[PDB]
């Protein structure tokens, strides 16, 4: 979990070899790349409430709010599960007015 | 580890956090305090060394 301390980037495992007088270490090592550009907001208010989210990131395409992980992407519609929700947003800075979609009232139709 | 992505800073100080148990909805709510915090510690260590 100590970064550096073997290979350069995220790690995953090692091989030891031998040698004459020492031993050698492979260690296989994951690395990120091809990135994008996106815009954020660190809440979300709706019905009067803030929503955060419990783990993952908010982005923008333009005209959508997403959420999804820091090191992939992988979008998700807003549910209200996967966001909990904190107080009233009045002092919060940054936040942006959006719509929330819920699983249970569809499915009460 | 790459590449550098750039992120904002508040979001970054949520993450970091998120690292010690503290939930993040603690930093978006005081975010005042903390960089006033911040600014008196700098100046006192400045004023120390
Ligand atoms: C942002 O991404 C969304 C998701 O793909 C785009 O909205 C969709 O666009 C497709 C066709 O382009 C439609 O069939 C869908 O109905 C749209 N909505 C959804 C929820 O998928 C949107 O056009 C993108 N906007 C920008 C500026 O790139
Ligand atoms: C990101 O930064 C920009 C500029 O630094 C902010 O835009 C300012 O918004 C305030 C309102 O709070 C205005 O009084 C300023 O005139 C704006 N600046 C400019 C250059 O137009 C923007 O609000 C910031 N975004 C967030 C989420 O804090
Ligand atoms: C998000 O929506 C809220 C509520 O509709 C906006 O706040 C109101 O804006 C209107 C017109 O701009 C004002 O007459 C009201 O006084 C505002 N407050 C309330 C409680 O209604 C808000 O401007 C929208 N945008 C953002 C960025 O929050």
């Amino acid at each position: 979990k100590r970064v550096d301390f073997c290979g350069k980037g995220y790690h995953l495992m090692s091989f030891p070899q031998s040698a004459p007088h020492g031993v050698v270490f492979l260690h296989v090592t994951y690395v990120p790349a091809q990135e994008k550009n996106f815009t954020t907001a660190p809440a979300i208010c709706h019905d009067g409430k803030a929503h955060f989210p419990r783990e993952g990131v908010f982005v923008s395409n333009g005209t959508h709010w997403f959420v999804t992980q820091r090191n992939f992407y992988e979008p998700q519609i807003i549910t209200t599960d996967n966001t909990f929700v904190s107080g009233n947003c009045d002092v919060v800075i940054g936040i942006v007015n959006n719509t929330v979609y819920d699983p249970l009232q569809p499915e009460l139709d | 580890a790459g590449a550098a992505l750039q992120i904002p800073f508040a979001m970054q100080m949520a993450y970091r956090f998120n690292g010690i148990g503290v939930t993040q909805n603690v930093l978006y709510e005081n975010q005042k305090l903390i960089a006033n915090q911040f600014n008196s510690a700098i100046g006192k260590i400045q004023d120390s060394l």
